[PDB]
């Protein structure tokens, strides 16, 4: 019934009253769904009141609905210029908050005097806001020279009367240092530093981890101010969680520069970071996961901190999925001589459960663990029996996944079963579980007298087929051929063909030529070529370049760590 | 480094919020359950979405679905953090969260969005310090968390040990995982700026976190707790206790399958404790197949049931005295064992309050309560 | 043409709900729920018209309240979006620009408009006069007996 | 109460002279763009103030404020001869809207204390006031630095604009 | 009743209103028992309630029934109303409404043969629809508008449930195109389309009563509103759209009734009101039907412009249909849908969804010859930024048009390098076969190529299709990459460690997929073949991955390694050479 026009009608009255309790409505629908950007003219004319929550109220309805009317939204403009030269700081302040929540291209030059005066003030809170309306600008059409100017005040606001001022004005500096005016990281001085440890100590929970998510951008010109900053940091069983503790370990983990070793503070610290990480495994549910992959990162630069504490990272038979895995792969990160008996009863009872992916890499884990210690690969070999035994499909495919990676690190040693991997070949409808088995019977097919028609079996069609199951079954029938050629020129004539006549991916038909470009001059070479030695891997186990894990750690809170 | 926050009702849709920066923001909150659903039957339930080079930070609560989002490097811990934090708030104002919650708190949560953190650094926060909304002072400064200068009718503390028990006893009854975790809720009713020291041991135990009010550069360098103590409900501190931790309550198990019309059950239920003890209220969790054929159960200390569908058995009785042994059987036709109890005890980690120092202005009286509790957690049995 | 009509509020209080055509109530909540959560599962902001099993279905939120149907994919799908504001027409000038509370203590009159109207997968009345007033009389037949 | 609407030429007094009345004092300003709101009373007339930027750019924003305008004010400066057409101009394209056929205008040529400003006669012939049929207005010599001819304007502003008591 | 849905209302919880049916339910029954005469009505219209909620609704098929033959006129109300609500297709039941509704079809009053032909129509299974089926003809002839209008319909009830009868309505067919009141008519436009579901009833209604549609089209358009007022903003919509159905179903195939129809067309087309939807609801059926018959070629083209205009118009909802139907007709009258296309891309920029996603796939298709230019500097500019869901489509998408369509190689690969650039990680698979087959062929860009996609590569790793495609073309032609005598754009500084060491990382760097490292293995080793003195450090290189996490690349690693150690040589003979 055009209600719409109607309300718009009273949002515009005489007096305050039908017009407040219409400002009500407004915001009320407004955040409901319907779009009362057409009342924009009548809401900010009513800005400029003298009530309370509707002065704050407009204040929100403007900043979301600016955006669309940039024009029009120099209404407010003079309002709250003149509103951050209110009396109690409360208004200031949220004047600031609010101003800057809008981008509007102009609002840029009226707020130059401003925040400008408004960083001049006796009351903190003011000063606060508007360090961050500050660094907020900066983000997007800010650069001039009164707009580098507030920036020479962000840093110097580091000395301030109060922790929440230097709070905010570090968080503040550092999001600044996040656009690049070259001299990113900025000064960093030993003055600056422990004035900075002061109001560190006394800021506030997140106020410290702002000054910590910051600090992490800075190495000691040497051990002194190293050993004295990281002890001030040492005492981080903290309140805030997370971002403090974490944090707190992260730039500290990295400060790992001091003398190698020196009268063990860096190994005391090492320790005294374990404990305050294990206790992260009953925090809130996702927190586990950022601190678990957090762990597979961390550890990996320096394991001996989470040694044997592979007790409590033990999963739970009601944690989350993720969590779940999660939690046993870094399990199998530091798996070793000792554990191993442990972990397998851990696993042994992970991939007996009905959760897909949990028993898939539960196994999975199966493998690469046996691939870390010896006593591991032995009982392994019967762990992978019964499993494969229980004749689900699935399971019995992801196993013989492990199986490849198995032979990869102990080849000519357990083919002695190999017999019965095949007895559920006719369950492998997936690439890789495919694609291994190729492998293991083109790998060692000096043994597999059966691997002529398998190997084949499979090629009903030689593409419609993963890339990787072709440049497997190629170099399969390679040494299918190479081994027993008084029964293979077809084989190897077809396969050849197919693979580089009409080989529609590059390298299958990059692998098809060069292999011709072989028996097409000495088999001899061939051997010394296709059936050479083949290195293992060793506790290879998700290993990571070694130079992306002392980097990575250079910023663990971030959520771009558990990579 | 948020940008942008979001508060969702089951549904999935916008149940209201507030952008601190600068992203798209009116998309993706839209396609973040479309994406949720189907991020599911993967099982890979990522805790944060991926949609167009936007993270989906979420929390799960009473009927209500709270999820943070930006493109710029956020520092996801702080984030979750603050989001719970941030229900904790909230959780106080009224009652509990829920949709019916927000459905008329609308105004006042927009106002506490504006003073819960801005351009997406939460400025401090929580419950109480946030009632004035005194306030340009009271946050101003320092001091902000909670202390001014009051007093109270009657000026009383009550500390709180709470300590959960940590079982975990593989399928041949072994535990790989002992340990009895807790925390000491601290009821406070005093007045002006009281300063409270307190020791216990140091069987004593492992890794401690303490509460906001806490001089960190003060106690590892002291072993001493010195803090200025917050008016209301709060956690001084969480612990754990892993070693020397003693057995606890025991239960002995076995199945019995009998062709497809009738599967039997021997479960017992021994106790480990310091002869005075009286355990209480205690239920075991024993779930049946996946199904339900014919419901039979027996007793011979208490009582219990079982549901159907959830598939399992809850047995409960009154109590159970300091070193006992109680059995319970069933049958049927044609998921591990979790306990849950109470127990009044001390020795739940060998924890005992050494002492509540009294320092503060204004004359000291000091009414010191001390309760001595633990429930279960996290039990597990049935090979 | 016409499968079926419900009209659900945000919530899940059905205030009517007429089908045109045979099947067992089975099927009728399948249909009910797998369309409902799809239906509130759209803002104001996007089409108004949505192809759900082979049919397909139109939507207009009055107020707190959705009106919905299923056609035939040979059929016309703006003008049934009208038929909407048309049936409403109906319900509206019977009780005064109704709301929810006559739609659920009167979904009776409601129904007996809407069938005085629709019948048999059609419309048996286009212009607005042939309707408030046929009803109106059908309606006041029952009031005096 | 009678809600009247201020408008002139940017730089002329408006808010100045608002400030001036609406509490005695002459406080320091810039370019008003939030038009700073007030309502003084003046003999059981409490007239709504508003005071909107009079800058260039900005101008064509004047009308979202036309709604329920019962007074108009026109101050305009005196002494700004270069933009007396452009004054002229503004007004007209403002005496053009319907929501304005009512309104009763009030220009106050501000600034009398340079002995160059355009006395009240060249004002209201720069602007052709007196070629204007079925229209309530006036012109007051007036200084916003000093409060000369402003209660003055509001003497005529209220009695015209009630028809009664 | 109205009184208990006022105590259901009380409840708040799934818990109590699951209580408050389950004990009305069973009081209800204690009502039933003795089947009193009274609260007959009552106690249905509780159940009828407890029905809709979803709940045991089989409590009063008895209670009810009993009222459908009740003579007062409130009993066999709120019993016919309670019929069509609680009652599945039983045959029990079904005898009990069988004889009622033939007993009510000829009342006393009229308003009870209104519930008859009503609930004939939402209850009437099958052994309805052919056994009243007397009752519907005899009815439907006796002149009271009131009872024509809802018998018109039974009629065809009768046929929808049952489409062997339809012949026995025969005897009411050529008048009804000439009645007074609306409904009627209406019923008459249904009646008379639900008879052509038979070839020799089609032919009738062929040649004859056409022409006398056409008049009715009119009557309603061209005027003959005015002197009516009636509806919402337009002349009886509802029965122009049932015309223009039925005006389709007729003009199918033929040229008789088709050219006997054009006329009016042109006109209600071009006539009607842009205005809201209500005119183009007119106009959305119209345009349907002069697709479905054939029609000179002017007529169609209208037709066109239409929908083409229908897109432009303020709301969204009717632009929806505007395309969907669009594409329908792109094959057919192509050359015409052209003077919309520049709008038509335009439509991408629109915030619903559905709406990018039917005009991009239309528009599409549609990029013709002398249309490649233009679209496609569009087709970069929104596909950047394209929602999630839709940049992985339009990259394939934008591939196929410089497939389908190309000029100078330059161009044709700068434009494919380009999409890659920003999509890549979106783009498919055989992508590297597909643009590899491009650039060989071309000898020329040959380096421009292989430079640009350095370039690129050099700080871009977040890419799997691309890097992989680049690098292969590096490892080939890294020759040519070397400072050469590139035409068309000056070459840059190429030193062999920059290209080693982009590749070293590039297998390195946790990103690449298998397959992907693969490219690089291969390709980094011909390298050998294809460059001057960094030849050592490749060799090292080579071996050391000899023993990587990875199965294939180790495995091809131990190869490529067995051939440097020992048979050096063998290389630039087995190298050099590219099929
Ligand atoms: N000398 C003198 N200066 C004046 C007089 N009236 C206003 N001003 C000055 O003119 C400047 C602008 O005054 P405002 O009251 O803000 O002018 P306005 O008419 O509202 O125009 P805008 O600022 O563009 O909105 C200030 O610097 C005043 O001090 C006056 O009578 N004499
Ligand atoms: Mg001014």
């Amino acid at each position: 019934k055009g209600e719409i026009f109607e309300l718009k009608a009273e949002l515009n009255s005489d007096k305050k009253e039908k017009k407040k309790e219409a400002v009500k409505k407004v915001i009320a629908s407004m955040t409901v769904g319907k779009d009362v950007s057409a009342l924009f003219p009548d809401v900010v004319n009513c800005m400029q009141t003298d009530n309370l929550e509707l002065k704050k109220l407009v204040y929100l309805y403007l900043m979301n609905y600016a955006k669309s009317q940039p024009d029009m939204a120099i209404m407010a403009v003079n309002t709250f210029v003149k509103d951050c030269e209110d009396p109690n700081p409360l208004i200031r302040a949220l004047a600031v908050r609010t101003m800057g929540c809008i981008r509007v291209d102009k609002i840029t030059e009226y707020l130059c005097e401003p925040l400008r005066k408004c960083l001049k003030d006796e009351d903190p809170y003011v000063r606060k806001t508007a360090a961050v309306c500050v660094a907020k600008l900066h983000d997007i059409n800010a650069q001039l020279v009164e707009d580098q100017g507030f920036l020479d005040t962000l840093k110097d606001l580091i000395s301030d009367s109060n922790p929440m001022v230097v709070a905010n004005a570090v968080a503040a500096l550092s999001e600044i240092a996040e656009s690049h005016p070259s001299s990113n990281l900025l000064d960093l001085n030993p003055q600056s530093i422990n004035k900075l440890l002061t109001a560190l100590n006394e800021c506030t929970e997140w106020g410290q981890i702002f000054i910590l998510d910051c600090l992490a951008n800075y190495m000691p010109k040497d051990d002194r101010e190293a050993q004295s900053i990281c002890e001030r940091v040492t005492p981080r069983l903290s309140h805030a969680n997370s971002a403090v503790v974490l944090s707190a370990v992260k730039v500290l983990m990295k400060f790992m520069e001091m003398l190698s070793k020196d009268l063990d503070y860096y190994g005391t610290l090492l320790k005294k970071l374990a404990p305050p990480l294990v206790t992260l495994l009953s925090a809130e549910p996702e927190l586990q996961y950022v601190a678990l992959r957090n762990i597979n990162l961390i550890v990996q630069k320096r394991p001996e901190i989470l040694k044997h504490e592979m007790k409590v990272f033990f999963v739970k038979y009601n944690d989350p999925i993720y969590v779940k895995l999660e939690k046993l792969d870094i399990m199998i990160r530091l798996a070793s001589q000792a554990n191993i008996a442990q972990v397998l009863a851990e696993l042994r009872e992970y991939a007996t459960e009905v959760d897909v992916d949990f028993v898939r890499k539960a196994v999975r884990a199966i493998g690469r663990c046996a691939i870390k210690v010896e006593q591991s690969a032995e009982r392994c070999v019967s762990t992978l029996l019964d499993l494969i035994q229980t004749k689900v499909n699935y399971v019995v495919q992801e196993a013989i996944v492990v199986i490849k990676d198995i032979f990869r690190k102990y080849p000519n040693k357990y083919e002695s079963v190999i017999a019965t991997l095949c007895e559920n070949l006719d369950s492998l409808d997936e690439p890789e579980a495919r694609a291994a088995m190729i492998w293991i019977v083109g790998e060692y097919a000096e043994r597999i007298d059966n691997a002529d028609e398998l190997l084949e079996s499979f090629l009903e069609g030689f593409h419609d087929k993963s890339t990787q199951v072709q440049l497997q079954l190629l170099t399969a029938f390679v040494k299918l051929f190479l081994k027993k050629p008084t029964e293979t020129q077809e084989l190897v004539q077809q396969v050849l063909s197919l693979a580089t006549q009409d080989s529609d991916n590059p390298d299958l038909r990059d692998r098809g030529y060069i292999y011709w470009r072989l028996l097409s001059t000495d088999p001899v070479a061939a051997k010394e070529v296709v059936l050479a030695e083949k290195p293992l891997i060793s506790e290879e186990t998700d290993l990571i370049e070694p130079t992306l894990l002392d980097e990575l750690i250079c910023y663990i809170g971030t959520l771009a760590s558990v990579y | 480094s948020a940008s942008a926050v979001y508060v969702l009702d089951l549904k999935g849709k916008v149940l209201i919020c507030r952008n601190y920066r600068g992203d798209v923001d009116m998309s993706e909150v839209e396609h973040f359950m479309p994406i949720l659903m189907e991020k599911e039957e993967e099982g890979m339930l990522s805790p944060i979405l991926a949609h167009g080079g936007v993270r989906f930070m979420w929390i799960k609560h009473n009927n209500l679905y709270l999820v943070a989002t930006s493109k710029k490097n956020a520092c996801v811990s702080l984030v979750f953090s603050f989001l719970y934090k941030v229900v904790q708030v909230f959780s106080e104002y009224f009652k509990e969260l829920e949709e019916e919650s927000i459905r008329d708190n609308f105004v006042i949560i927009y106002e506490l969005l504006d003073e819960l953190m801005d351009f997406g650094y939460p400025q401090t926060t929580d419950s109480k310090i946030l009632q004035e909304y005194r306030p340009p002072a009271t946050v101003t400064n320092a001091v902000s968390w909670r202390s001014e200068g009051i007093k109270y009718r009657k000026n009383e503390v009550f500390l709180d040990v709470i300590e959960a028990v940590n079982l975990l006893v593989s399928a041949n009854g072994n535990v790989l995982r002992s340990e009895i975790v807790g925390s000491i809720k601290m009821r406070v009713f005093l007045s002006g700026m009281p300063e409270l020291r307190l020791g216990l041991n140091d069987v004593e135990l492992e890794d401690v976190k303490f509460h906001q009010c806490v001089r960190l550069s003060r106690f590892e360098n002291d072993r001493t707790i010195s803090f200025i103590p917050p008016d209301g409900e709060f956690e001084l501190m969480s612990y754990r206790l892993n070693t020397h931790v003693k057995p606890l309550i025991w239960i002995e198990s076995v199945i019995e399958k009998h062709s497809h019309s009738r599967i039997e059950y021997m479960v017992k239920a021994k106790s480990q404790f310091k002869r005075r003890s009286t355990a209480n209220n205690v239920e075991i969790h024993i779930p049946v197949p996946n199904d339900a054929d014919s419901p039979k159960f027996k007793t011979t200390v208490g009582s219990v049931k079982w549901v159907p569908e959830n598939s399992e058995i809850v047995w409960s009785v009154k109590s159970f005295p300091g070193g006992k042994e109680y059995l319970m059987r069933a049958h049927f036709g044609l998921p591990p064992i979790s306990v849950k109890f109470e127990i009044p005890y001390f020795t739940t980690s060998g924890i005992q309050v050494r002492y509540l120092k009294i320092i503060e202005k204004s004359g000291y009286q000091a009414l010191p309560w001390v309760r001595y509790i633990t429930q279960n957690g996290d039990y597990q049995l049935r090979t | 043409m016409i499968h079926f009509i419900l009209l659900f509020s945000r919530q899940g209080k059905l205030r009517l709900q007429k089908w045109y055509i045979t099947l067992p109530d089975k099927e009728r909540k399948k249909i009910t729920r797998e369309i409902v959560q799809i239906i509130l599962s759209r803002g104001h902001r996007t089409s108004s018209f949505v192809d759900w099993k082979e049919l397909k279905l139109v939507y207009k939120r009055y107020a707190s309240l959705y009106f919905c149907c299923a056609i035939e994919n040979q059929d016309n799908e703006l003008l049934t979006l009208e038929i909407v504001h048309r049936y409403v027409e109906l319900l509206d000038k019977y009780f005064g620009n109704v709301c929810e509370l006559d739609i659920i203590f009167n979904f009776e009159k409601a129904y007996f408009i809407l069938d005085e109207f629709i019948i048999g997968g059609e419309i048996q009345e286009t212009s607005k006069k042939i309707a408030v007033k046929a009803i109106e009389d059908s309606d006041m037949l029952q009031e005096v007996s | 109460e009678m809600r009247i609407l201020m408008v002139g030429l940017d730089a002329a007094g408006k808010t100045t002279i608002l400030y001036k009345l609406k509490l005695g004092e002459i406080v320091t300003t810039i370019p008003t763009i939030g038009f700073n709101v007030e309502t003084v009373e003046y003999k059981n007339i409490s007239f709504t103030v508003w005071d909107v930027g009079g800058l260039d750019k900005i101008r064509p924003l004047w009308r979202h404020y036309f709604q329920n305008t019962q007074g108009l004010i026109f101050v305009v400066d005196s002494n700004d001869r270069e933009r007396v057409n452009e004054a002229r101009e503004e007004l007209m394209r403002m005496l053009a809207e319907d929501e304005l056929r009512d309104a009763v205008l009030l220009v106050f040529a501000n600034k009398q204390d340079l002995p160059n400003a355009m006395n009240a006669a060249e004002i209201t012939d720069k602007l052709g006031l007196h070629s204007l049929r079925h229209r309530n207005w006036y012109i007051q010599a007036t200084c916003a630095t000093s409060g000369d001819g402003l209660y003055e304007g509001l003497d005529w502003l209220s009695n015209q604009l009630r028809n009664q008591k | 009743l109205r009184e208990l849905i006022r105590t259901i209302r009380t409840a708040r919880t799934q818990a109590e209103e699951r209580e408050m049916i389950q004990k009305e339910c069973a009081a209800i029954r204690s009502s039933f028992r003795e089947e009193d005469n009274t609260y007959r009505c009552r106690n249905v219209a509780k159940l009828l309630y407890m029905h809709m909620l979803g709940y045991p609704a089989h409590f009063g098929q008895l209670e009810c029934l009993k009222l459908i033959a009740s003579q007062k006129f409130t009993d066999k109300r709120i019993g016919y109303l309670g019929a069509m609500l609680l009652l599945d297709e039983r045959q029990d039941v079904h005898l009990l409404m069988t004889n009622c509704i033939k007993n009510d079809l000829n009342h006393s009053t009229q308003f009870v043969q209104g519930l008859a032909l009503c609930t004939l129509g939402c209850m009437g299974s099958s052994e309805m629809c052919r056994d009243l089926a007397g009752e519907v003809e005899k009815l439907l002839k006796t002149s009271n508008s009131y009872l024509r209008k809802k018998a018109a319909l039974c009629a065809v009830h009768v046929i929808r449930k049952v489409p062997e009868l339809m012949e026995m309505f025969l005897p009411a067919t050529k008048n009804l195109l000439n009645e007074k009141n609306h409904g009627v008519l209406h019923t008459s436009v249904v009646l008379l389309t639900e008879m052509c579901e038979r070839s020799p009833d089609m032919l009738a209604h062929f040649r004859k009563l056409v022409p006398q549609l056409v008049r009715i089209l009119k009557n309603l358009i061209m005027s003959g509103y005015s002197p009516e007022h009636d509806v919402s903003g337009i002349s009886d919509p509802f029965l122009q759209v049932r015309i223009l159905r039925l005006l389709r179903i007729l003009g199918r195939n033929d040229d008789d009734s088709s050219e006997a129809m054009n006329d009016i067309l042109a006109q209600v087309a071009t006539n009607t009101e842009t205005s809201k939807n209500v005119g183009n609801a007119i106009l959305y059926e119209t345009v349907l039907t002069i697709m479905d018959i054939k029609s000179e070629s002017g007529l169609r083209v209208l037709a066109i412009n239409i929908l083409g205009r229908f897109l432009l118009n303020n709301d969204k909802n009717i632009r929806y249909v505007a395309l969907t139907s669009l594409l329908k007709t792109v094959q057919t009258d192509h050359n015409a849908v052209q003077r919309h296309r520049s709008t038509i891309v335009d439509c991408l920029k629109d915030l619903d969804v559905s709406i990018k996603r039917r005009a991009m796939e239309l528009s599409f298709a549609l990029v013709n010859g002398n249309n490649i230019r233009g679209m496609m500097k569009e087709l970069l500019y929104f596909l950047d930024s394209c929602e999630p869901e839709f940049k992985a489509d339009c990259a394939s998408g934008i591939f196929l048009a410089a497939e389908k369509y190309a000029p100078s190689k330059r161009w044709h690969i700068d434009t494919i390098m380009r999409v890659l650039t920003t999509a890549g990680s979106y783009v498919r698979d055989d992508a590297v076969p597909n643009l590899i087959q491009l650039i060989t062929n071309s000898v020329e860009m040959h380096a421009y190529t292989v430079q640009r996609l350095y370039k690129a590569i050099l700080g871009d790793y977040s890419q799997q299709p691309l890097v992989q495609v680049a690098a292969w073309c590096i490892g080939e032609y890294g020759d040519l990459l070397v400072s050469g005598q590139c035409e068309e754009e000056e070459p840059i500084q190429v030193t062999e460690d920059e290209v080693l060491d982009i590749l070293e990382s590039v297998l390195i760097s946790n990103m690449s997929t298998s397959v992907t490292r693969g490219y690089a293995l291969t390709a980094i080793m011909k390298l050998s073949t294809r460059f001057t003195c960094t030849v050592n450090r490749i060799k090292k290189v080579v071996s050391i991955y000899g023993s990587s996490i990875d199965v294939e690349l180790q495995q091809r690693a131990v190869e490529y390694n067995a051939l440097f150690k020992k048979y050096d040589h063998m290389r630039s003979a087995l190298l050099e050479r590219m099929p």
